């Protein structure tokens, strides 16, 4: 919704779903790309919130979240190259 | 090592007495002659015995291909007027495995045109074809015309000349007559392109890039349509037709790079980033083909590619902005501001180009196949352009940011002037007098900068450091050289909520530190105009000196001031005095 760190923890949802699309229509790939750069973006506004917000700790979860996210984004990327080799593989042998 | 030499031309000797019976010897002594002969192969001591059990083999194949070639053209096998049954191909699968089982036996391996019942299924078209063809049109219909036979005819010839027992099995067949069928259709395109090879006229030269550029569409289109994963026609360029193809592709890539490269004294726009970007579009969309074509001599020229346009172009272009312009000495101060916006922005856009060709499958694969040959350990390829524009963008947003601020305490040396904050008439209805200047100024200023797009947290990022330097404006420059008012504190909260609002920040979410800090230290400052009981004790000049050193153990619990240190607090409250 309006928080970063809710906006991230749905759209990790929704970038794991389309991973397994129950469509026929295989991956919505634009899409995916779209919604990594958009998570990206979040992510640098999630780190910076984070940041700003003792000048220059209770602070830790945050921290912790931040980090698995980028985790998962990195890690997200191959993932999605990996299925998307996978998809015209399989639309090969058919 | 002599004594195989001896005993070895023995054997090889005694080959040549029984091919020397070329008639009472059935398929099963053809059979023992290649035990005997196959090891000393290549040998080039037994090349003689090779050259004549080879010219046997075909003498023993010409017969079944004569009867095969017939049977197929004069029962029509491959129009409506034949149909697949037990008793109408029956004799075509014997013929053609014979003349499989004749080519298995060659040595030390068939040629590629050696295998005769492959050549044979495709006399037919080889007839129709080049009867009805006696550059990239050319090239184009006969694709059409090839595609059109293969769509009524490859499935069908699969079920006719299907033969597990023999080894000929369907994938072969889905291969290889589709291979053969390509042959006559090789050698016609080969004969105009070695006629254009031929000579240095410009012409010419673009007339083979056209053709070349045509042999890679139609492989495509043929690996696409029957799913063919077999050689195309990409066979017939040889190395010096590519290296003309790839320079010609790469010098119109950067002919129509450095006309956007050339630098004009007028303030960036962003359409120069945004034709870049359309021109490394339409340039991957002309190598898309030759991209996914795999033929492994093919690697050595899709890596300088890919290098020269994909990588090269960006990182120049990134040194095209940044870049000393004795032309740009003549811009406003809000031009230089918009010029670096744009720049910014141009930048980022090329990134997240870069970004989606990352993930279409040609580079993903052409990516594992760059870092098998270069062992490199690259994720992508554009590993090395985003990492150097990553540093570009920091200079840029640093740039932006000091360069607004510059601006900023320019316009605020009017409001910075105003001392009168000890004696306010009223409360707040607008905003200062001398502010409105400068309030104006930030909100041409926020406007310009929101023209263009960059990403999300770059935004944030620029926004918030610009909240900062307003504080850090407001507090040293104003605060903390002034007593205030009841009315004049107040109408300096207005002030600076008027600033905030200028940058339009992305809010409904949650403060900076920096503000938190900026807003307690306005409450301590508003103690001077309550007269509590737990604020006289509070407000005294002793207390703060008494109290200092305890960090203000009783004011941090009663006033929820948390941001603000020690010294701070100390001088908010000699403040209210």
């Amino acid at each position: 919704s309006m928080p970063y760190a809710t906006q991230l923890a749905l759209l990790q949802d929704e970038l794991l779903d389309m991973l397994e699309p129950r469509d026929g229509e295989g991956l919505r790939t634009a899409d995916i790309i779209d919604k990594t750069l958009r998570f990206r973006e979040l992510l640098g506004c999630y780190r910076l919130q984070v940041e700003k917000s003792t000048r220059q700790a209770s602070q830790a979860p945050a921290l912790a979240q931040l980090l698995l996210w980028e985790r998962f984004l990195a890690d997200y990327r191959r993932r999605l190259d990996a299925a998307i080799v996978h998809e015209h593989e399989a639309t090969a042998a058919r | 090592a002599g004594e195989r030499r001896a005993q070895n031309a023995c054997t090889l000797a005694a080959v040549t007495e029984k091919l020397g019976r070329a008639a009472e010897l059935d398929y099963c002594d053809l059979e023992a002659l290649h035990a005997e002969l196959e090891p000393l192969a290549r040998s080039a001591d037994a090349a003689p015995q090779v050259e004549q059990f080879n010219e046997l083999l075909t003498e023993r194949a010409r017969v079944p291909r004569r009867d095969l070639e017939h049977e197929l053209l004069e029962r029509r096998c491959d129009t409506e007027l034949f149909v697949s049954t037990d008793d109408s191909v029956h004799e075509l699968r014997e013929k053609a495995g014979l003349l499989f089982q004749l080519s298995q036996l060659l040595l030390p391996e068939p040629r590629a045109d050696q295998l005769w019942n492959f050549v044979c299924m495709a006399n037919n078209f080889r007839i129709k074809f080049i009867y009805h063809f006696t550059e990239q049109q050319s090239i184009e219909n006969y694709f059409k015309f090839l595609d059109k036979y293969l769509s009524e005819n490859l499935y069908k010839y699969m079920d006719i000349f299907e033969d597990e027992s023999k080894g000929i099995t369907r994938t072969l067949i889905h291969k290889q007559f589709i291979n053969h069928i390509l042959e006559p259709v090789r050698e016609k395109v080969n004969v105009t392109m070695t006629k254009i090879a031929a000579s240095n006229s410009a012409s010419d030269v673009k007339m083979l890039v056209l053709l070349i550029s045509e042999i890679f569409i139609t492989d495509n289109a043929l690996k696409k349509s029957h799913y063919y994963d077999g050689v195309g026609l990409v066979s017939l360029i040889d190395e010096a037709a590519l290296e003309v193809w790839q320079n010609f592709e790469v010098e119109s890539a950067v002919s129509q790079f450095e006309k956007l490269t050339t630098p004009g004294a007028s303030l960036m726009s962003p359409k120069n980033g945004a034709d870049f970007g359309k021109l490394l579009e339409n340039m991957y969309r002309y190598l898309e083909p030759f991209f996914s074509i795999d033929y492994r001599n093919l690697f050595s020229v899709k890596y300088q590619l890919v290098d020269e346009i994909f990588i090269q172009l960006p990182l120049k272009y990134r040194s095209f902005l940044l870049s000393k312009n004795i032309l740009q000495n003549e811009l406003t101060a809000e031009q230089q501001f918009e010029n670096t916006c744009v720049k910014l922005h141009s930048l980022l856009l090329i990134s997240n180009i870069l970004v989606r060709f990352s993930h279409d499958f040609t580079f993903i694969e052409m990516t594992q196949q760059i870092n098998k040959i270069t062992d490199s350990d690259y994720e992508y390829i554009f590993d090395e352009v985003w990492e150097s524009y990553d540093e570009a963008v920091i200079v840029l947003r640093d740039s932006i940011v000091h360069r607004w601020v510059k601006g900023l305490s320019s316009s605020l040396r009017n409001y910075f002037k105003y001392n009168e904050w000890d004696s306010i008439a009223t409360a707040p209805e607008q905003c200062s007098a001398e502010l409105v200047g400068a309030l104006a100024w930030m909100k041409k200023m926020t406007d310009i900068f929101d023209k263009y797009w960059y990403p999300q947290h770059i935004i944030a990022q620029i926004k918030v450091a610009l909240l900062e330097n307003i504080i850090k404006f407001m507090l040293n420059y104003v605060v903390k050289l002034n007593k205030f008012s009841e009315n004049g504190l107040r109408q300096l909260t207005f002030d600076y909520e008027a600033l905030r609002a200028t940058l339009g920040l992305p809010l409904e979410h949650s403060s900076v530190a920096e503000e938190l800090a900026l807003f307690e230290y306005f409450n301590i400052l508003s103690m001077k105009y309550t007269n509590n009981k737990i604020t006289s004790k509070f407000l005294d000049a002793e207390y703060v000196s008494s109290h200092h050193t305890r960090n203000f153990r009783e004011l941090r619990e009663s006033l929820q001031v948390s941001h603000l240190t020690s010294d701070e607090i100390a001088d908010a409250l000699y403040r209210t005095l």
